[PDB]
Formats: structure tokens, C-alpha cells, sequence
């Protein structure tokens, strides 16, 4: 699994860098696993160059890891993330909304249902507005209310929508005491400008380090089971050079170097959210044939009647004294080929 | 004698699941009160 999750991490970071070019000096927040899961699922029904491009854009090399190993790895990944863990809520699922008149291969349907937990819905896309609400409501429900209004616009000729959703809720191993939270503390948003945020404060032992190559502080806060948060705080003006270095190799290094010790720690209490139109981004990164009129999804429908048209992601984060709640959803839209 | 860590300017955040080594969420907080 780890060689997969290492490739998935480098995809995360490469995509993160594309975002710092598209929306620079702005909040970024996404679920790399949601985006990867959705695209891998889209690849399950693709063939030939259409399938190849998707998984290569995801960062896999078909010599090192053949298509079947990739498919089997992602099935074991989703299954593992969903396995019941005490004191941690984590669920990642997906749903395929299929046009009433499409001819889906009952092979592909039975296999996504049994192997990726996929929920399948016959959708009347001739009521494009009602369909949009149904999907949005399904995603809202499955992200425990946190991801509202995923799909803003849905093309009139949509005949399939694939959604992936992730919800995460967990308690800090060491929760903050709200009576020690400072109501109004300064946070630097640029050289000369501050905003006011609640600043949580605790004195405890944490795994942390100062990366002496990259000139940033890394702080790890564990959740009470099976999960952690890493905070990466560059020295002033060093954020670009930390961003350029982020990689699976860097994460492996920090995993080795992180040491537990006492820290006087101040962390902001806050919420953010971000949305991404991913259509063009994915084309650039190498997913080309999936959008063309010669798209090959012969594994999906009898008549290979569709092509990808649009893709979008929405993610939200809340951090407070008790822990973290985060959610995300990925949206892939198909129209007639 | 203890180091002070103050998350009081722009930072990157990662949320990782341990057993699979998955990055569940990835981001940068430039302005935590934005929008
Ligand atoms: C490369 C990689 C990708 C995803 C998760 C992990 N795990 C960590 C990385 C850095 C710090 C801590 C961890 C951990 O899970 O303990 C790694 C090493």
C-alpha cells in the first residue's frame, strides 16, 4: 500500500503546486485522496489510451505497477480507510448517478458496488435542476452536512455524474482547554497585515522539528486514533521554497526526524473552505482522450456513449479545541460522445 | 527552557491517516478568517 500512497502523495503535492499557480497567495484546501479515488474509479471503465492517461496523470507508471495492481490497490485503500476505528469518524464513499437511457455494463456496476462500495442511482437528467439537487443533497447528507452545494452548474446534456465524498471527524490526542483560548490574537496574512483569530494555547509534549534545509517548523498533533495533523510553518518569506520541496521524500524525512518534546504551543481556531473547477487542470496534467469525441470508456457502457465534460472539487475544514472536522467531495460530469 | 511554536502566520496543513499513509487533506492557510 505504501508505494501507492507515496505516489498518491506526490500527486497531491504536484496538484497543490498547480493550485498555488491558479489561486496564488490564497487559502488552499482539498482532499487529495478524494480526487485520486474519483479519477481511479473513472479509469475502471476506461480502455486503452483513455485509461492509461488517467492513471499516468495520477502519477503511476504501468511498468512498475500494472493496471490490475493499481485497481486492486485502490480497492484495498478505500476498504482500509472505511474500516471502523474507535474514536475516529472516517468515511469515503462514492455514488454513480446514471442517466435513465444509458446502457451501463452490469459487470462494471456489480464490480463498483461490491469492490468500491459504490451506490448507484438511475437519474432522470431530463430534469436537470431536480437531478442537481438530488446529487447535491446526497453529497451534503454523506458529508454530515458539511459539503453543501457541490454542483453549482450542471450541463443540460449531462447523462452521468460520478461523485466521491470523504468525511473526517476526530479528537486531538491532547485537546485544548477552551478557557486558555485567547479570544482575539494576531495572525500575519502578509508582510504588513494581520487578522484577528481565536488562538488556542496548550503546554504539552509534541512531535516537532525544525527542518534545517528548508527553514520551516514542523509540528505534529495526533488525533486520538489512527490519524495526525502536520502543521508546516515556514520562516518569514520562505513559503514558496517549502512549497517547491513538498514531496513524499520530504514526508519520509520528517517521519524520521520528528522528535517528541515539550512545546509552548499556540494554534488558531478557525474554519476555511475552497472550491476548484478541475476541468482544464486535468487536461493539462495529461487527461486528454477522456474529454475527446474518441474517448474510450468501453468498460462502462455497451455503446461507449459518453465522454467527460467537467470536474470539480469542494473541501471544508474546521479546527477547534476538541479536534478537527473536515470533508470533501469530487464531481465528474459526462455528456454524449 | 521549552520552544514556543506560534502558528500565527501562513502555514501548510496536512491530515494523514496512519495505517495507509494517506493524505486525507492538504492545504495552506493564508488567512484563517477569509470569506
Ligand atoms: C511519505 C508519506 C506519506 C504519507 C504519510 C506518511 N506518514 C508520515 C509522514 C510524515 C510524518 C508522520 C507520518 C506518520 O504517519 O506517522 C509518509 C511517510
Amino acid at each position: 500500500l505504501y508505494k501507492m500512497s507515496s505516489i498518491n502523495a506526490d500527486f497531491a503535492f504536484n496538484l497543490y503546486r498547480r493550485f498555488t499557480v491558479e489561486t496564488p497567495d490564497k487559502n488552499i484546501f482539498f482532499s487529495p485522496v478524494s480526487i485520486s479515488a474519483a479519477l481511479v474509479m473513472l479509469s475502471f471503465g476506461a480502455c486503452c489510451s483513455t485509461q492509461t492517461e488517467i492513471v499516468e496523470t495520477l502519477g503511476f507508471n504501468l511498468t512498475d505497477t500494472p493496471m490490475v495492481e493499481i485497481q486492486h490497490g485502490f480497492q484495498h485503500l478505500i476498504c482500509s480507510l472505511n474500516f471502523p476505528k474507535k474514536e475516529l469518524e472516517l468515511q469515503i464513499g462514492n455514488a454513480l448517478f446514471i442517466g435513465k437511457h444509458l446502457k451501463p455494463l452490469a459487470k462494471f456496476l456489480n464490480d463498483v458496488k461490491t469492490l468500491y462500495e459504490t451506490e448507484v442511482f438511475s437519474t432522470d437528467f431530463s430534469n436537470i435542476s431536480a437531478a442537481k439537487q438530488e446529487i447535491n443533497s446526497h453529497v451534503e447528507m454523506q458529508t454530515k452536512g458539511k459539503v453543501v452545494g457541490l454542483i453549482q452548474d450542471l450541463k443540460p446534456n449531462t447523462i452521468m455524474v460520478l461523485v466521491n465524498y470523504i468525511h473526517f471527524k476526530a479528537q486531538w490526542a491532547n485537546p485544548f482547554d477552551p478557557s486558555k483560548t485567547e479570544d482575539s490574537s494576531s495572525f500575519l496574512i502578509d508582510k504588513t497585515t494581520t487578522v484577528q483569530v481565536p488562538m488556542m494555547h496548550q503546554m504539552e509534549q509534541y512531535y516537532h522539528l525544525v527542518d534545517m534545509e528548508l527553514n520551516c517548523t514542523v509540528l505534529q498533533m495526533d488525533y486520538s486514533k489512527n490519524a495526525l495533523a502536520l502543521f508546516v510553518l515556514p520562516k518569514e518569506g520562505q513559503m514558496e521554497s517549502v512549497e517547491a520541496a513538498m514531496s513524499s521524500k520530504t514526508l519520509k524525512k520528517w517521519n524520521r526526524l520528528l522528535q517528541k518534546g515539550w512545546v509552548d504551543l499556540f494554534v488558531p481556531k478557525f474554519s476555511i473552505s475552497a472550491t476548484y473547477d478541475l476541468g482544464a487542470t486535468l487536461l493539462k496534467m495529461g487527461i486528454q482522450h477522456a474529454y475527446s469525441e474518441n474517448a474510450d470508456f468501453s468498460g462502462l457502457t455497451e455503446d461507449n456513449g459518453l465522454k467527460l465534460s467537467n470536474a470539480a472539487h469542494k473541501a471544508v475544514l474546521h479546527i477547534g479545541e476538541k479536534g478537527t472536522e473536515a470533508a470533501g467531495a469530487m464531481f465528474l460530469e459526462a455528456i454524449p460522445r | 527552557l521549552h520552544p514556543i511554536i506560534q502558528i500565527d502566520r501562513s502555514f501548510m496543513l496536512l491530515i494523514l491517516e496512519r495505517s495507509t499513509r494517506s493524505i486525507l487533506f492538504l492545504g495552506k492557510v493564508v488567512n484563517p478568517t477569509e470569506a
